[PDB]
């Protein structure tokens, strides 16, 4: 045994993993055993769902994570994401749990029985923390890897059947994408667009030309970002802003799943076209305009006009104005004037929303879809029950959306954490004095006093 | 140390497990049958869910008076038919 | 098919539950590692031979 | 019910089964 | 629903997912086992 | 002298496991039963008599939602003695009548006599000043104030808080609704002693953990102390720098320190204790009287002060009936207020 | 009688797994007969 | 020394009577604009329509409120999440009417005390000091990112945003309340037991210290003079202490080593409110607190009420009373 | 070598023995339809 107690390695039970540190080939290991427990959870867990599945009832109504990322990429759906199809979440399930046999197969190799160090072994596998040509090299391996995910996902939709798309005329379907957004001005416009209300940013994208263009670009920018750090060593710039350790690198990827922890969050709480409603449920913005849609459509069937119905303040009870004049919803809901949603755009015009088109040409289906979105909006218990916290017991229902939003952002919070534990642990590690004050050497006691 | 015998040692003794795969089993089966017979009711005068209230009635019997609410207690059982 | 199938996705199942203990205590116990490394290999082309005998056979029983 | 209990069973010793044998036999943990 | 042909496995099916969990309870048994030192 | 009082004396202060002391046979006995009296109601025993509910793991409740309930507002202050004239010895129907809540009440009581006498004797012992006994005096005003002053001012012990999760929460919300106790200063004083308290307890835990001398060669830097050790294991000059330039006071005087971390959190727990001794003579800081008078003349004047009175006039309507039943409260729909479409 | 025949960690495993079957019993009985809200 | 390597040598400078550092030259002026338009508005601004319903409310001093009363009010549900800076106004009178305060507030404060965050890392390594004093104050700062971002991006406006005012806080207690039932989540439970404890702990530790001092001084002054500022020896008797402590309960639940119960006392308080933070933030998108409502129910279906049913009552009338103009629709869906 | 019967052991019994009793009373009560 090498270095598996506190002793020898400096680091207590619960700090036992950082034993790992300069120990390449047992902390392969780790690395291997544990991307075996993400692929094992994916496969397990949806032949789960697809077990507990009933094909009838929406998605959202039965705690479904997994089977809606599978429908969002075109797989066992149809037409207004109706399921048509079962078998392709049974194969990305099974599929998933094999491999993960696989990998957890490697990693226990590594760990247990594998070289503790890969450096004596080989010089390509092998590697020095310190080393910053070939930390920049594996680095750019990974690069290459991720730019050829991102290009698969434009193979599933330009060349083998496409993705589901909400936004289909006349209905949301599968459809191809033949005609990909490479505009730079476009695919880079959404990465300079405020993260405020009315543009939010990149999570604003809503059409799938758009979003297949970007990984057209992410793809190419990641191979040649890869090939580019193959091919060169960090800069003299580089070599002085930065600290090189291991732990130095966690805490800079640790920083930046954090950020993306919150872009997800955001990205399910308010985005409706990479995660199509029909799968994971209406956005807390959806649900409370699809209300105001509902009374006034039951109002107007009554015989309100529901233009000229002032409310209890002074705004129309039904319809106001926008701080910029366009027609939108009055109550609450002003606050979600800047929501967009398939079953309400063909009541916009130039202005907003249309009074001709709202007193003529609501039809049966958007009535159904805004009752249906109302009565599904994401509020709910922790032991789910559905609806506002006074509701009674009666429906078990929490929307997927709120699960996905909640659970990333506290991981996204504590991974924050983490980069600063981390970054900051690397920082005193590196200068010499995580361990504590040298007592003969004490700075503080070199300084001038502050008065 | 105080004197008595480390918790350690007692609790990987084969004595403590002989005595105690016993006694703690025996315990936890009383306390069960303590509910599943219905004496749990009985002793605390915990309402059986057919018990809060008689057949029509659908007030709470509010025990109202400070000095004779022994019996109007027994006077609410009572109307339990 | 399905007496072939039923059953072997059930040694497939038994096979990964010997495995999920056999190959860590193998990789970590000091004596019979030439005999465990045979085995190890034997159980791992076989449990590949089962995967794609259930995966064939799968679409003769659904 | 009975059947999804006896699943985690064998599934749930598994991991303590694999120290044990090791703890029994010497081996590198 | 699972195809039919893999319903026997369904209780199997149900607990697969907690699997992971168990691991890091594992570590705990481990460490345990070597008297966290 | 040698006598039977000494050797008891000489026993009761024997150097065991769990030490036992004079002060151990007020303590444990009262202790034990306070915490036997809620595990057992909260098991076993309801609350339809007193309060309509269901209170126990027997009908249904959870950890959240059991308790063991108040007595019915009839009882009014009734000691509820199992031997009283209400119960007449009877266990069952003490139980019913919620004998149990005066029972955890007041061996709670004694009890917490027990344990700031137990720290007396072991400080004594032990030789060292009794400013641990002296902090517990915060526990204490609370527990007397909340749970005996407060219901001995008001109707009933039914108005004290019942011993459950849920039960305390609903405690909350009957303080905001019906006594705006948000408002009062003794309770922002407690608030600011509490979460003042605990800023203390993170801030001196995190700058004696990140001033630390290296006294060891380990990474995990825990195992670098040694009880008996003269030196100080972290540097206060150090401290005192980072703080003097982060924030711009620091502490420099050890021996303040901790004294003010005894006095911030128990100054703001009696503080909290007035207040509801205020309370239970329904003694409010309900209201800003110039702030009524000018809304009463002008619609158009609003503040969160305006605000926070509807909440609490919708609390109050809406809750009163099923949280105080011996009321008999019936409340037409038509009366109940209400904003708009809600 | 000997302390330290049964393993410590073997104690403590078992144990341990006994607080999560009874824990887990009161989480399932949250969502079945009284308390169930069915 | 160039200009700029001179001005970087005073930035990062130990030797400034306050420390300044690059996260200081983000955080000087975003945390002096808050506090001075902060000031500024408490005392002197005119009322601001929170809810977009042509309500002003009233928040400064000087339009009837006192300390107490007043707020700087959040800007109109009208605004939404949009942006709105002073130059998205047509005038300052538009930008009052609307809480544009509000958000330059927030906003520069956010800032700033990220920065002031970052600031402690920075003159922590500049010292030599170990880095984690900055972890702790992440979870105040993560509490005030709760209340004033994430809750008003869950819900869709800044309007829901915490007001920057005492009775403005109440309010938005009472009705986060009303619609998460919050006391009934976990996260806030175990943000309690982190306040509550962190007190209990702050005035555990602060007693056992001052009981166990040793003698340095007489009964005619402060036994603080017993301590001198630097001296090398400890200034109280942990043996004593933790003798006192582990008596108290049993030996083993007393701490012996410093270094540990330090620890403990960062740790409980920091965990406690990293998941109070966490509770807001998370009922942000409406998984909210556990509903009890009618979970109990006799032979025949009778409604048998438990103390959750009774706290859904007094909820209910925060819910039907609050913003009492503002909803047309049956359903408060955010 | 060591007493069996002590203060701590009584101690121990008080919480543990009722402990007990109660999860079964509390494990059965689970099984209780209304
Ligand atoms: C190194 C880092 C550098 C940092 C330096 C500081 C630079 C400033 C950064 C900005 C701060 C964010 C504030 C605004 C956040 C927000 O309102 O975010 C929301 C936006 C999304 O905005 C929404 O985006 C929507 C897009 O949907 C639209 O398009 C959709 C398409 O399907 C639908 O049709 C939909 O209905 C339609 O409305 C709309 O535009 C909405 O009106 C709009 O509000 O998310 C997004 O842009 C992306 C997500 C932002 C991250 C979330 C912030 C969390 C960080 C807190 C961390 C805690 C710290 C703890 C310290 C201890
Ligand atoms: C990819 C992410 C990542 C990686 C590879 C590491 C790796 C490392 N960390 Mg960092 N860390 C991370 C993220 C990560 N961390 C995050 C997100 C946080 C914020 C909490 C931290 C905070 C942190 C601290 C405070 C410390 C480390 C330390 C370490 C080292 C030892 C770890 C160890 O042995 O743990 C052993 C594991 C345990 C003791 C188990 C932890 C139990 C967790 C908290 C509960 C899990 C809850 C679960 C999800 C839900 C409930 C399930 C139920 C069954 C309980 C190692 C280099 C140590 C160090 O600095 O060494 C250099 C150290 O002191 N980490
Ligand atoms: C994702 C979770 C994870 C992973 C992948 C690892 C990985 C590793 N750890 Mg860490 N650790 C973890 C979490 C993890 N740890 C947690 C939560 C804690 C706190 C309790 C620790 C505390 C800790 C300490 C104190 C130490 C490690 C060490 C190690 C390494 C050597 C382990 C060893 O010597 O085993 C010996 C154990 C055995 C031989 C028993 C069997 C273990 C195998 C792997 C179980 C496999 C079971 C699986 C079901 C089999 C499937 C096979 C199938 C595919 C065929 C290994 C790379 C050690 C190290 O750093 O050494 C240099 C070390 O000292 N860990
Ligand atoms: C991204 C993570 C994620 C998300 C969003 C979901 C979402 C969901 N799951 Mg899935 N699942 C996950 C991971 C996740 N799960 C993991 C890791 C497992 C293995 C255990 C599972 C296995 C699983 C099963 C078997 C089931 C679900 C089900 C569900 C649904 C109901 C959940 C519920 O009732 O929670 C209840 C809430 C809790 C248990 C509280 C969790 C609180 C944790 C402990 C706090 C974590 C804090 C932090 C990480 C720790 C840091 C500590 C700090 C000191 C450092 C919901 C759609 C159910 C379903 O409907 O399926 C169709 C269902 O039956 N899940
Ligand atoms: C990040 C993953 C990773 C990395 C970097 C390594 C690295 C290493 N391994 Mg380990 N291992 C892994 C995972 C990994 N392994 C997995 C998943 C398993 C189970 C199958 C194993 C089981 C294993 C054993 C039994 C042995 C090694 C050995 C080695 C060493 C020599 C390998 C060699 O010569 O290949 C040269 C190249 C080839 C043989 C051709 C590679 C063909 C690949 C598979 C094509 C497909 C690539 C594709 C992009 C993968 C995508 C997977 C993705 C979906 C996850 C080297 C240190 C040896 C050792 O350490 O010696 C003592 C050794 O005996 N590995
Ligand atoms: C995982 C992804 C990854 C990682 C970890 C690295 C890591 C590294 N890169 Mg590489 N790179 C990548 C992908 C990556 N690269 C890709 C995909 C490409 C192709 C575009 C490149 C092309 C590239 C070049 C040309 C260079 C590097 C360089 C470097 C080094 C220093 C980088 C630095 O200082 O960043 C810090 C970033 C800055 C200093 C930029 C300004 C910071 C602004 C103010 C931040 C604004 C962002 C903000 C958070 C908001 C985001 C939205 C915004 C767009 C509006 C470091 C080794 C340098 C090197 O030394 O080469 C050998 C260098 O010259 N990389
Ligand atoms: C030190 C431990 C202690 C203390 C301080 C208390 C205190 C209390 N108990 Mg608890 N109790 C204890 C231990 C204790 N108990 C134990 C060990 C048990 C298990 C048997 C109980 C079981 C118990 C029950 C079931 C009840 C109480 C109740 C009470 C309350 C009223 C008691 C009373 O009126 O006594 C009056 C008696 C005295 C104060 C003793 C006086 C002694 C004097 C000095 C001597 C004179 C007596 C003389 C010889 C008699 C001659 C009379 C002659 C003329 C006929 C009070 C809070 C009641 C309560 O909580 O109701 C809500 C109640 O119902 N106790
Ligand atoms: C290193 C380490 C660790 C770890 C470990 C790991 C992390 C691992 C892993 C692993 C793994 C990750 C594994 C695995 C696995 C798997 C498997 C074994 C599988 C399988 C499968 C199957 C058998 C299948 C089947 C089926 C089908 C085909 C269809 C349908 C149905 C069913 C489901 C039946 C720990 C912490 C302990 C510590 C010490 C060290
Ligand atoms: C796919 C997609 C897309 C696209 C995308 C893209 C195109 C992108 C990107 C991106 C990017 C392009 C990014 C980025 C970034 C960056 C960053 C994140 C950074 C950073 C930084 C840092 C961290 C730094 C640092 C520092 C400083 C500041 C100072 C000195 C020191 C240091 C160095 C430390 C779209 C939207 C269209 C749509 C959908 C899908
Ligand atoms: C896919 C699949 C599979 C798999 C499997 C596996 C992968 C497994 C595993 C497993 C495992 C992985 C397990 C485990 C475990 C464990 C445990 C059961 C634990 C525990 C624990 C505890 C209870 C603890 C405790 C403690 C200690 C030790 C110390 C300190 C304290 C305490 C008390 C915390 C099979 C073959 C079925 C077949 C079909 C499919
Ligand atoms: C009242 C009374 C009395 C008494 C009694 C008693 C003293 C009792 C007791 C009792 C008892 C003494 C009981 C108990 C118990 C218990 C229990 C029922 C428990 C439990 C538990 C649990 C469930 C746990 C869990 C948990 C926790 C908390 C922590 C962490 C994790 C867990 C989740 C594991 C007398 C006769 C004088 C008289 C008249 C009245
Ligand atoms: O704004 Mn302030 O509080 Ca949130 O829920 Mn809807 O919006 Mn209004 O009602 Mn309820
Ligand atoms: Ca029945
Ligand atoms: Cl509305
Ligand atoms: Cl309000
Ligand atoms: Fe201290």
């Amino acid at each position: 045994a090498t270095n598996r107690d506190q002793e020898s390695s400096g680091f207590a039970w619960w700090a036992g993993n950082a034993r790992l540190i300069n120990l390449s080939g047992k902390l392969l290991g780790a690395h291997v055993a544990h991307a075996g427990l993400i692929v094992f959870w994916a496969g397990a867990m949806t032949l789960f769902e697809l077990a507990h599945f009933i094909p009838e009832k929406p998605m959202y109504e039965q705690g479904l994570i997994l089977i809606p990322h599978i429908a969002t990429l075109g797989w066992g759906v149809g037409p207004g994401g109706e399921v048509v199809d079962t078998f392709p979440f049974f194969v990305v399930g099974v599929v998933h749990l094999i491999s993960s046999a696989v990998l957890g197969f490697g990693g226990v190799y590594h760990a247990i029985r594998g070289p503790e160090t890969l450096e004596e072994y080989s010089s390509f596998f092998g590697y020095d923390w310190k080393d910053k040509n070939k930390m920049t090299t594996i680095l750019g391996f990974h690069l290459i890897v991720l730019g050829i995910g991102a290009l698969l996902l434009v193979a599933k939709a330009m060349f083998f059947g496409g993705l589901y798309d909400t936004w289909a005329p006349g209905g949301g379907d599968v459809r191809v994408i033949t005609n990909p957004t490479l505009d730079p001005r476009v695919i880079f416009g959404y990465l300079l667009k405020s993260p405020f209300g009315g543009e939010g940013w990149i999570v604003s994208v809503n059409n799938l030309e758009d979003v297949v263009g970007g990984h057209i670009w992410i793809g190419l920018i990641c191979i040649a970002g890869g090939i580019w750090h193959i091919l060169t060593t960090p800069f003299g710039w580089a070599r002085r802003a930065f600290i090189w350790s291991g732990e130095a690198y966690l805490s800079y990827s640790l920083g930046a799943l954090s950020m993306m922890g919150f872009i997800a969050t955001c990205f399910v709480w308010f985005n409706n076209t990479v995660y199509p409603s029909e799968f994971y449920g209406p956005t807390g913005p959806e649900a409370s305009q699809a209300q105001a849609m509902t009374f006034l459509i039951r109002d107007q069937k009554l015989g309100a006009n529901v233009g000229s119905a002032q409310g209890p303040t002074g705004l129309g009870k039904y319809l106001m104005r926008s701080p910029t004049g366009e027609i939108i919803f009055g109550g609450e809901t002003m606050r979600f004037w800047d929501f967009r949603g398939p079953w309400l755009e063909p009541l916009r015009g130039p202005n907003g929303l249309d009074l001709n088109k709202i007193k003529n040409d609501i039809q049966p289906w958007q009535e159904r879809r805004a009752a249906e979105y109302m009565t599904h909006a994401p509020l709910g218990s922790l032991n789910s029950v559905g609806g506002v916290a006074t509701e009674i017991n009666s429906v078990n229902f929490v929307s997927p959306r709120s699960w996905l939003a909640t659970s990333h952002f506290v991981l996204a919070f504590f991974f924050l954490v983490g980069h600063l534990w981390h970054a900051g642990r690397a920082r005193a590690a590196a200068a010499g004095f995580e361990k504590g004050i040298d007592r003969e050497s004490e700075p503080v006691l070199s300084m001038p006093s502050l008065d | 140390t105080t004197g008595e015998r480390p918790f350690s040692d007692i609790i990987t003794s084969v004595r403590y497990w002989v005595i105690h795969s016993i006694t703690i089993p025996a315990l936890f089966i009383a306390g069960w049958l303590f509910v599943s017979t219905g004496l749990a009711y009985d002793v605390f005068g915990t309402p059986r869910p057919d018990s809060y209230y008689a057949q029509e009635q659908r007030s709470i019997p509010l025990v109202t008076d400070r000095f004779e609410a022994k019996q109007q207690v027994e006077t609410f059982l009572e109307q339990l038919k | 098919m399905t007496i072939l199938f039923q059953l072997a996705l059930a040694a497939l199942v038994i096979l990964s539950f010997v495995m999920v203990i056999g190959v860590p205590v193998a990789y970590a116990s000091p004596q019979d590692w030439d005999r465990s490394k045979q085995l190890i290999f034997l159980g791992s082309g076989l449990w590949i031979a089962l995967v794609l005998v259930v995966g064939v056979l799968n679409f003769f029983v659904v | 019910v009975i059947a999804q209990l006896t699943m985690i069973a064998m599934i749930g010793i598994a991991g303590p089964m694999i120290i044990f044998l090791l703890a029994v036999r010497r081996g590198n943990l | 629903k699972l195809p039919e042909a893999y319903a026997i496995f369904d209780p199997l099916v149900d607990v697969l997912p907690v699997i992971p969990v168990l691991f890091l309870a594992l570590a705990f048994v481990w460490q345990a086992a070597v008297g966290f030192r | 002298e040698r006598g039977w009082f000494d050797i008891l004396d000489d026993w009761l202060k024997r150097d065991r496991f769990v030490f036992v002391g004079w002060s151990g046979i007020l303590l444990f006995p009262c202790a034990y039963l306070a915490l036997g009296g809620w595990l057992t109601g909260t098991t076993f025993v309801t609350s339809w008599y007193t309060h309509g509910l269901a209170s126990s793991y027997l009908e249904g409740c959870n950890f959240l939602t059991v308790a063991v309930s108040t007595p019915a507002n009839s009882m009014g202050h009734s000691l509820l003695l199992l031997w009283g004239p209400e119960a007449q010895g009877d266990f069952t129907r003490w139980c019913q009548l919620g004998g149990l809540w005066t029972f955890i009440a007041l061996h709670g009581a004694f009890g917490l006599i027990g344990f700031m006498l137990r720290q007396f004797e072991i400080a004594r012992l032990v030789g060292v000043r009794p400013y641990n006994a002296i902090a517990f005096s915060a526990p204490i005003a609370v527990f007397v104030s909340v749970f005996l002053i407060y219901p001995l001012g008001q109707s009933s012990w039914f108005f004290a808080p019942s011993f459950g999760v849920a039960a305390i929460f609903r405690f909350l919300l009957f303080f905001q609704g019906f006594h705006n106790w948000t408002l009062n200063p003794f309770h922002m004083m407690g608030v600011a002693g509490v979460l003042g308290g605990a800023l203390l307890c993170a801030i001196h835990g995190a700058t004696v953990e990140n001033t630390l001398f290296q006294d060891g060669e380990g990474a995990s830097t825990f195992r670098a102390f040694n009880p008996t050790q003269a030196e100080e294991t972290y540097s206060m000059v150090t401290a005192n720098r980072f703080w003097s330039q982060i924030f711009g006071i620091a502490f420099s005087n050890k021996r303040w320190l901790h004294f003010f971390m005894l006095f911030v959190p128990v100054t703001g727990l009696w503080m909290s204790a007035i207040g509801v001794v205020g309370l239970a003579l329904n003694l409010r800081s309900y209201d800003f009287i110039s702030q009524e008078i000018r809304a009463a003349e002008d619609p158009e004047f609003e503040t969160f002060y305006t605000k926070n009175l509807l909440l609490n006039e919708g609390i109050r309507a809406w809750m009163a009936p099923q949280d105080q039943p011996h009321e008999n409260f019936v409340f037409p729909e038509e009366v109940l207020p209400r904003g708009n479409a809600l | 009688s000997e302390g330290g025949r049964i393993p410590l960690w073997i104690v403590a495993t078992v144990a341990g797994m006994g607080v999560i079957v009874i824990v887990g019993l009161f989480f399932y009985g949250a969502y079945a007969g009284l308390g169930s809200s069915l | 020394a160039n200009l700029w390597e001179r001005f970087c040598n005073w930035v990062t400078s130990t030797d400034n009577r306050l420390y300044v550092g690059w996260f200081g030259v983000i955080m000087i002026p975003t945390l002096l604009a808050a506090t001075i338009c902060f000031v500024i508005a408490f005392i002197a601004a005119p009322p601001v329509d929170i809810d977009g319903i042509r309500e002003p409310v009233s928040g400064s001093l000087l339009y009837g409120n006192n300390i107490i009363t007043g707020a700087v009010v959040p800007s109109s549900n009208a605004i939404g999440l949009h942006f709105y800076p002073i130059w998205e106004a047509a005038s300052l009178d538009e930008w009052l009417y609307n809480g544009g305060p509000y958000q330059l507030i927030i906003f520069h404060f956010l800032l700033g005390a990220s920065c002031y965050m970052g600031r402690q890392w920075e003159l922590s390594y500049r010292l030599g000091m170990r880095p984690w004093i900055c972890v702790a104050y992440s979870a105040p700062l993560a509490s005030a990112f709760a209340v004033f971002l994430i809750y008003p991006i869950g819900q869709g406006s800044f309007s829901d945003g915490m007001p920057l005012g005492i009775s403005g806080t109440f309010n938005f207690m009472i009705v986060f309340q009303a619609e998460h039932n919050i006391l009934m989540h976990p996260f806030h439970q175990l943000g309690v037991a982190g306040v509550f404890g962190g007190a209990l702990f702050c005035a555990m530790h602060g007693s056992l210290v001052t009981s166990s001092l040793i003698r340095e001084t007489t009964e005619t002054e402060s036994a603080n003079y017993g301590y001198k500022f630097g001296q090398e020896e400890e200034t109280y008797n942990i043996v004593a202490a933790h003798g006192y402590f582990g008596r108290l309960i049993f030996q083993y639940a007393s701490f012996n080593n410093s270094r540990s119960l330090h620890f403990f006392l960062a740790a409980w308080p920091v965990v406690g409110v990293w998941f109070a933070a966490l509770g807001i933030s998370t009922m942000a998108f409406n998984l909210n607190g556990f509903n009890f409502n009618h979970s109990v129910i006799d032979a025949k279906g009778n409604v048998i009420n438990t103390w959750a049913d009774i706290i859904n009552r007094a909820n209910l009338g925060m819910e039907v009373m609050h913003e009492r103009n503002a909803h047309n629709f049956p359903l408060d869906l955010a | 070598s060591y007493p069996i019967f002590t203060v701590r052991w009584v101690a121990v019994h008080t919480l543990a023995v009722p402990t007990i009793f109660f999860l079964g009373a509390i494990a059965a009560m689970q099984f209780i339809q209304r």
